[PDB]
């Protein structure tokens, strides 16, 4: 509840233990995903969630798999990129933060869709966060000038990275 | 035919009906008005006290029906939020501070419709034309921006002719609307079909009792409506953007046509500077132009002199105000522009 | 009891504050854009300047073993201070820690000291030295500007806990906004080679950027907290009060002046006795254009003599009626051609406007108070 | 938009001799040099009387010296912008391109009493690359409504497009 | 009967609300992301100043928090205008020299100028069972509240920014239903030459009440307001039927007038 240094956040960890589960003896294809989340800091109980996943099958590879597991550090490298030349001690853009549980929230619609990889993809998904930027872009740069529209044009193609 | 239903319209800046998963300090919202929240909406505005709730008035008005239409989905917003910060926290006490982060909904409208008994609806609507206490949208910082008794009560037989009964009022010109409205209602067994589909899923918002609270499971299914088809878009009322008043112009005006003779016969048909035989009259201090024109501020002037004054403002600035005659100010650059008048300008034009 | 300084300050073409790129610092107020110079800009110009300089008590240094070591003169211990400097929680990177500290320069002789003998031991001392700097807060500089320190938890000695090392600060000031439009310009500049060769081309070519603009400037000063935080001398008080009034009147900040020496004075001083903080910033809420029949400052002066005669009839209070003085070299520019009554007294020099204020303020005279 | 065309034709009906006095007074006010006062208040008074529309007093008098400064055939389809963003295209892309760009962009942030000298290094730029043509009845009806955010958006978007292509 | 104040307030530009990272809190609304000020950041502003608790069963556990249910009600103060946030790049000197002119520390913080649309409630019933039919305590808290919260300002970086600012528009209406007048606003205001943003402000605001008087209030029960700007800066919908019922130059009067219609006690 923090959204420290290394850690943005974007709510519904729902992401991250469907590398582990889905690899070793878990898989009975058709069903309905339960996954109870508990989540605590040494003696101290922060949060509990539930959510439900439909999947029916279609084995696919671990590349998006792993990619998909590691979704929680590619959405800290989006917030965390400033336009200055100030080091890895800095915090970025902080408005896109604002907006990252909404867009990942939208997104969590379709987890079944994502995690089989059958009609959503990284790149399927980074158009939810399209609409939502062109909005912040009006307030980072909210002159009329010709430099001022370049500098929105490029602000709306800040997409997250999959990288593990 | 009694009207049987009642409709509440929930729009704010900033709403936040809580879902069921918070239980620590993460207080999240669910994306639909629950039932127990607008129950104790109810509640506050009939002025019935949390521990006197849970005895008649949350049985009672637990076997309505109840429906919510999506006008605008809005965006979930968080923030956070500091606790007890310079200050000591109960449990005695500890110097700490407590962090929480809260979640809202920002820029959303719901239409709820709640059928029931005539009577039932006929003493809440007027308890809510006039409601007891402040009535907020789940949060005490969420008042509503809407008036809540605005949609009038009637009798249907769906909840889908319910929705589709008010139409979708619509903002600025420009805006575009949604094309499907989801609904979110309750399901209805009707004794012959005793058993839900699959697709109904489990809210957690019948509630019992506010000072220790108690909620039971429900079954809700969801539901979607087209617009135009369904619901008709309604108008905006008469608004604009404040724009100041540009005033207007007109000198065929009857009524300014007699103005300026008042004027001419006030100040005795003479100038005020060269004190010539006057030719026209200068509409000093512009405000008031058209319809609420005063022959005070007006001064009678010849040809040249009206010509200079107006040399004399359309160069430098220019505002409502203008340059008036009689100030002992600005008589140097009058004349000097009489003399530049007389000796350069030439009447063959 | 608030002491409260409005200032307007018209400048020649110049660039006394930019950000990394270069340019003029702006802003948006109003909607509308306009020039800015940041706070701690005029802050530092005030503090390191020549008429503070008999206040000047305090460093705010990175290199704190260097200063150990130049006031030891001779004997060798710049490891020693650096490994008792690392043992209170404050690392070392390269003879510079990793975190700047504030601390008067009168208790450097006593690091020395503790620094210098062996017959403590070394833990010890640490806990000893951070009890030489959580009480080194009797500096002019210290007192105005405030600081705050917070030291390791990773490096710690276990027995060196710290006491309260804060001071609140007792002088608020604002961010210099332009009372009119931003208007930024470019200078094209070259530099030419003093060696004649085959053409005709020079050393270097590139830009520039200034912008000339009128800036308000807003001051406050509490007079409680400033004696508090020296605790209890008022002489000392008064005498930090006056020579900043005198080192903000006369001086400008320091940045590209070589090249563009934009060393204008103010047009006009207000300054208020209050007990509750107001600002006039919002006067420039529409910014102020130009007529021919005036200028840039007096239009300016007319638009804040409006504004405060809008304040005090619309927050009028016979609890707390506020005092003031307008201060202008030789009267040039009155408080509006308009009311003549917000000005409480008309004074036309800047030291008897000094003068004036220490009296008020303690019934002192300056040159009692200037040692 | 009548009123502005009647405008920009009576510009073109002139004669050397009226243009000469405007050219004179390039940088000046209103209220000197009575000639020029009287010619251009030939030119906007009789807009007023039958036109219900009519351009601003100060936008027409900034045309009115531009016009006179920089003559162009006044042709449909020939926008500001557009010009601007096809001759810069065709420059070096380090050095030239960002400095003329700034003074470009330094238009879109005054007021119409103040555009006279970052409109007339404009139409000095235009003139060194021998254009022949300026749509003055578009640039008139752009400055009118110049405080409409839209307004700068399409300047900025035509310019941009142009550029690009 | 219900009481309710809306307020417009310009800032200078500072950062008057932080976050986890420093940025200025933003909201959502009309499209468009503008500035917000947290509620508890106003409420805790107001409940704790010095001056307003040297002025006045507690009057403020009566009229703020510790069943006590509150019957005071702040909203979040939106903003009237599309956020603006900007970068402020600082460099710490060092008076010590040394091998080369290095800074000590290099940043970045964040500030804003924002003129915002404030929303207050007060629930007279609730006022008066707090303290057991008193009536003179619960006038004299509510005038003590509006003295208050006209005259007080968040301490978030202040020691560098300097924001004091006073309010230029406070409308004060007695109606029995609740709504806020954040729906004025839902088109971002946008400058221009013949105006500034508080005067397009109360504006949009007058047209708004204007809208709304043609609208839902019919004459079932009038609608008592008043309006006050300093020395009559600013008028809310100049004549337009007497759009408000009072134009005031001085808070002492709106005070004095708001407590004459509540109870007569001065
Ligand atoms: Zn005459």
């Amino acid at each position: 509840l923090m959204s420290n240094d290394r850690y943005t956040f974007a709510d519904r960890d729902w992401y991250s233990p469907l590398f582990s589960y889905l690899h070793a003896e878990g898989n009975s294809r058709q069903g309905k995903l339960w996954l109870v989340g508990f989540a605590s800091d040494k003696a101290k109980s922060i949060d509990i969630w539930d959510k439900i996943i439909e999947l029916e099958g279609t084995d696919t590879n671990d590349e998006l798999l792993a990619q998909l597991a590691n979704r929680a550090t590619a959405l800290n490298a989006m917030r965390k990129k400033p336009l200055r030349g100030d080091f890895k001690k800095s915090v970025g853009t902080p408005q896109i933060a604002d907006i990252i549980p909404h867009a990942e929230n939208r997104i969590a619609i379709n987890a079944g869709k994502m995690t089989e990889n059958r009609g959503y993809s990284w790149q399927d998904a980074d158009t939810e966060y399209g609409e939502l930027l062109t909005k912040v872009a009006y307030s980072l740069e909210p002159a009329q000038t010709v430099d001022a529209r370049l500098k929105r044009g490029n602000f709306i193609s800040r997409k997250p990275w999959p990288i593990i | 035919a009694p009207p049987n239903t009642l409709f509440l319209r929930l729009e704010g800046a900033l709403q936040s009906w809580g879902s069921n998963e918070a239980k620590f300090a993460l207080r999240r919202t669910a994306d639909a008005p629950t039932k127990s929240g607008v129950l104790g909406l109810l509640c506050a505005a009939m002025g019935i006290g949390r521990a006197e709730a849970a005895d008649s008035w949350l049985p009672k008005l637990a076997n309505l029906r109840m429906g919510v239409r999506i006008d605008r989905p809005g965006i979930r917003w968080w923030d956070f939020h500091t606790v007890g910060a310079g200050q000591r926290m109960r449990m005695k006490t500890r110097a700490e501070t407590l962090l929480s982060r809260r979640e809202y909904l920002a820029d959303a409208s719901f239409l709820v419709a709640l059928q029931g008994e005539p009577e039932l609806v006929a003493k809440l609507s007027a308890a809510l034309a006039k409601p007891v206490w402040a009535i907020y949208l789940g949060r005490k910082s969420c008042p509503p921006s809407r008036p809540v008794c605005e949609h009038p009560p009637g009798f249907y037989n769906t909840l889908e002719e319910a929705l589709s009964a008010v139409p979708l009022q619509k903002r600025w010109h420009n805006e575009p609307l949604p094309q499907i409205l989801p609904c979110v209602m309750d399901w209805i067994p009707g004794y012959d079909g005793e058993h839900a589909p699959d697709d109904a899923e489990i809210h957690y918002d019948l509630p019992v009792s506010f000072q220790p609270p108690r909620h039971l499971p429900r079954f809700v299914i969801r539901r979607e409506l087209v617009v135009g088809e369904d619901v008709q878009v309604s108008r905006e009322t008469g608004t604009s953007v404040w724009r100041p008043k540009g005033t207007r112009a007109d000198y065929n005006n009857s009524e300014y046509k007699k103005v300026r003779a008042e004027r001419l016969v006030m100040d005795h048909a003479a100038c005020m500077v060269c004190k010539a035989p006057a030719t026209t009259v200068q509409h000093v201090n512009y405000r008031r132009a058209g319809g609420k024109e005063i022959p005070e501020d007006l001064r009678a002037l010849c040809r040249l002199c009206h010509d200079a004054c107006t040399m004399l403002e359309y160069g430098s600035g220019m505002t409502t105000n203008r340059i008036d005659p009689c100030d002992p100010i600005w008589r140097e650059r009058i004349l000097a522009k009489r003399k530049e008048i007389v000796e350069f300008r030439s009447r063959g034009q | 009891m608030l002491i409260e300084i409005h200032m307007i300050q018209n400048h020649s073409p110049a660039n006394l504050n930019r950000d990394d790129l270069g340019a003029p610092k702006t802003c948006y107020f109003g909607g509308v854009l306009r020039s800015r110079i940041s706070s701690q800009c005029i802050k530092r110009s005030i503090r390191t300047s020549n008429d503070f300089k008999a206040l000047l008590g305090g460093v705010r240094t990175r290199r704190l073993a260097d200063l150990i070591q130049q006031e030891a003169g001779e004997t060798e211990c710049w490891k020693k201070a650096q490994e008792i400097l690392n043992k209170c929680g404050f690392k070392n990177k390269d003879d510079n820690t990793k975190m700047l500290v504030f601390m008067s320069k009168d208790k450097i002789k006593d690091l020395a000291r503790i620094v210098l003998d062996n017959s403590l031991g070394l833990t010890e001392a640490a806990q000893q030295v951070a009890n030489v700097i959580a009480q080194a807060t009797l500096a002019p500089d210290i007192a105005l500007c405030g600081r705050m320190l917070e030291p390791n938890d990773k490096d710690k000695d276990k027995k060196v806990k710290w006491s309260n090392t804060t001071v609140e600060a007792a002088l608020q000031v604002a961010h210099a906004i332009s009372t009119h439009i931003a208007r930024p310009e470019i200078d094209y500049f070259v530099a030419a080679d003093d060696v004649p060769g085959e053409d005709a081309g020079a050393g270097h070519i590139g830009e520039s950027m200034f912008a000339s603009a009128c800036f308000y400037k807003y001051f406050s000063i509490d007079w409680e907290q400033l004696v508090k935080n020296l605790k209890g001398d008022t002489n000392l008080a008064a005498h930090t009060v006056g020579a900043f009034l005198l080192a903000a009147a006369k001086t400008n900040p320091s940045g590209k002046q070589n090249s563009f020496a934009a060393h204008n004075y103010p047009d006009g001083i207000l300054v208020e006795f209050k007990n509750s903080p107001i600002s006039y910033a919002n006067a420039f809420v529409r910014p102020v254009s130009v007529v021919k029949e005036s200028d840039l400052v007096e239009q300016s002066i007319g638009q804040l003599s409006n504004y405060v005669n809008d304040i005090r009839l619309g927050y009028y209070d016979e609890q707390s009626p506020v005092i003031g003085f307008w201060f202008s070299p030789n009267n040039r520019y009155p408080l509006g051609y308009k009311h003549s009554k917000l000005a409480s007294r008309n004074i036309g020099n800047l030291n008897e406007l000094v003068g004036a204020v220490l009296d008020y303020i303690g019934g002192f005279k300056w040159e009692e108070v200037q040692k | 938009n009548r009123g502005t065309v009647d405008f920009i034709a009576s510009l073109e009906n002139l004669k050397e001799g009226d243009l000469g006095i405007l050219r004179k007074l390039r940088g000046a006010r209103l209220d000197e040099k009575l000639p020029g006062f009287d010619l251009f208040s030939a030119l906007w008074w009789p807009l007023r009387q039958k036109n219900q529309r009519a351009p601003k007093r100060e936008v027409a008098w900034l045309i009115a010296k531009l016009f006179a400064e920089f003559r162009f055939e006044q042709r449909e389809g020939a926008t500001l912008p557009i010009l601007m963003g096809g001759i810069c295209r065709k420059l070096e892309p380090k050095k030239e391109l960002p400095r003329v760009l700034a003074r470009f962009d330094q238009l879109a942030s005054l007021d119409i009493m103040q555009m006279e000298e970052p409109l007339s290094v404009i139409m000095g730029i235009l003139r060194k690359h021998q254009q022949v043509c300026l749509d003055w009845v578009g640039l008139t009806d752009v400055l009118s409504f110049w405080e409409q955010e839209p307004v700068k958006r399409e300047w900025s978007d035509s310019f941009i497009k142009a550029y690009k292509i």
